[PDB]
């Protein structure tokens, strides 16, 4: 079991029928909270049981309450890659720019785990592409760091900035270079990522790059500035 | 340490743990604190502990958050 409240365990376990009989037998169970300040909605979202989520939504339960970790149903759904559930939540007005305890919005996780469709759904629904977490990290930082090249492209289409700096002074380009995401890096400079911004270590994306990647980028940049 | 190595240790150690699907280790990987493999090891162990102390067989984001705070000063 994952919860101290029976209804929450049934939601995670996906027991739709028993869950419905018990909620209709006592409507309060639909919003009862557990030790993590979670309701059947959170757990159903985590497990990805679309059916249970739809049943709960048509029941009119709240869709924006956060658990004790600051996670809302949308954060969970997005990070867990439950495309269907994320679309349904958005319809019911899920807050697309809500942040959890570390300052992240659903888009952060979607971009991080390279979830294209969920990312698009979120951006089309008004997510701020430049949303910064408590460490001033954006969705693009997490994508660029891991080499999520297509994700970066998606973020760009929605006017994402390429030069926002995190608490260590790094821009998505920095991260890309540090982790040697070669193709990503060239692409970034190609779209205006600055090769001149210094991080807290006084290094530029050029001085962070390895294997002569810096020469390449400097050439791309200078040519893109000409 | 190197950013990729930091990620590797996290994913290596948790590969043998039951993490809820919404958890994203990149949340801790991406932080500025200079921790060591031992710290990473402690963070994961405490997280498992925190999950058990709640009779939960799946590890949550809240577990890693406390654990992180508990190990890094």
């Amino acid at each position: 079991c994952v919860s101290n409240i029976m209804i929450c365990n049934l939601a995670y376990s996906g027991k739709l029928d028993e869950l419905k009989e018990r909620i209709l037998a006592d409507k309060s169970l639909a919003t009862r909270t557990d030790q993590d300040s979670r309701t059947a909605l959170h757990w159903a979202c985590s497990a990805g049981h679309t059916e249970i989520v739809e049943f709960l939504l048509q029941l009119g339960v709240p869709v924006n309450d956060k658990d004790d970790a600051g996670w809302s149903p949308l954060h969970i759904a997005a990070s867990a890659g439950r495309d269907e559930i994320v679309k349904a939540l958005l319809v019911k007005g899920a807050h697309v720019n809500a942040v959890n305890q570390n300052g992240c919005t659903p888009l952060h996780y979607a971009a991080s785990k390279n979830r294209h469709e969920i990312a698009v759904m979120l951006l089309e629904g008004g997510a701020n592409p430049d949303a910064k977490d408590h460490y001033d990290a954006t969705a693009m930082h997490r994508a660029a760091a891991k080499g999520n090249l297509k994700m970066v492209h998606i973020l760009l289409f929605y006017k994402a900035s390429t030069n926002i700096q995190d608490t260590e002074g790094n821009t998505p380009l920095h991260l890309a270079c540090d982790e040697e995401r070669v193709e990503e890096a060239k692409f970034l400079v190609t779209q205006g990522a600055s090769i001149y911004i210094e991080n807290k270590e006084e290094k530029t994306p050029l001085q962070v790059a390895k294997g002569g990647l810096g020469l390449i980028l400097k050439r791309l940049a200078e040519g893109e500035e000409a | 340490m190197d950013r990729r190595q930091k990620r590797l240790i996290f994913s290596t150690i948790t590969s043998k743990m039951n993490l809820s699907e919404e958890v994203d280790l990149e949340d801790y990987v991406a932080r500025p604190d200079k921790i060591s493999g031992a710290d990473i090891n402690s963070i994961c162990q405490e997280s498992g502990m925190l999950a058990v102390r709640e009779n939960r067989y799946i590890v949550l984001a809240k577990d890693f958050e406390k654990a992180y705070k508990t190990v890094i000063k």
